[PDB]
């Protein structure tokens, strides 16, 4: 735990699901709720088009917060399995050396601010290629390479 | 008489200018709501 | 009463338009991890205008 904090429901592994600048992040294709009771009460909103639910950070973490910007240089970019190099814009791994429940992900820069969000990936040899959801100048956008299996 | 004889499909002095007004009345701004529906489905759609 | 009707079909559509409307306020604000706002709402004038 740098600032790593997660959801779970019921035994399925929920993918990931962290408080950023405002709001809690919850993605749409991910069923299921927070592990946590407070977090599990508030409100959300569905978005088909990019795949979100809206969910509000509480005041309760205003001592608990999680910064984060919109810098996407190259490079290494260290995530909760060691370092995903996002470089050439693309912030692939090593072939299959992620594991599925891991949708919503907290891709950090090299010093702890959130960078991006992961839904998907695939692969047409030793690079597998993700799916990612960004915000640039905190716009968000979903980026869909073709073939990415839910994670 | 057998003038007397009219059917429904009649006509009046002025309502046809006010039915012109009520049929040009809020179908506009309507058809303008329409229109930024068309608008708004275009979030990232256009350019390429 | 068909008069009615109409008024009542009419801003149906734009009563749908403004669900869509709110629908489409959120859509570049949903998740947005800052939210930010120099016009995205000074022109829906829902919430949050700045001073003037």
């Amino acid at each position: 735990n740098d600032c790593i904090f997660e959801v779970k429901h019921e035994g399925k592994v929920t993918g990931y699901a962290c408080l950023v600048g405002d709001k809690v992040m919850k993605p749409a294709h991910v069923k299921g709720t927070i592990d946590n009771a407070d977090l599990a009460k508030l409100a959300f909103k569905r978005s088909s088009k990019y795949d979100l639910e809206c969910a509000q950070i509480p005041v309760h973490m205003k001592s608990d917060a999680s910064k984060f910007t919109h810098e996407k240089p190259e490079g290494y970019y260290n995530w909760h399995h060691g370092a995903v190099q996002y470089s050439g814009g693309r912030f692939t791994i090593p072939t299959g050396a992620g594991k599925p429940g891991d949708s919503g992900r907290p891709i950090f820069d090299n010093k702890g601010r959130v960078v991006a969000i992961v839904l998907g990936g695939a692969n047409e040899g030793a690079r597998t290629a993700l799916s990612v959801v960004t915000w640039n100048k905190d716009i968000v956008t979903k980026i869909t390479p073709e073939g990415a299996e839910e994670w | 008489a057998s003038h007397t004889t009219l059917g429904v499909q009649d006509i009046s002095v002025t309502a046809m200018s006010w039915v012109q007004k009520i049929t040009g009345g809020v179908g506009l701004v309507v058809a303008v709501a329409a229109l930024i529906l068309i608008v708004v489905l275009c979030v990232s759609f256009s350019r390429h | 009463s068909v008069a009615s009707f109409v008024l009542l079909s009419m801003v149906g559509v734009a009563v749908g338009m403004c669900m869509c409307a709110r629908r489409r306020c959120i859509t570049p604000y949903e998740l947005t991890p800052g939210a930010t706002v120099p016009f995205l709402l000074s022109l829906i004038c829902c919430i949050r205008t700045a001073k003037a």
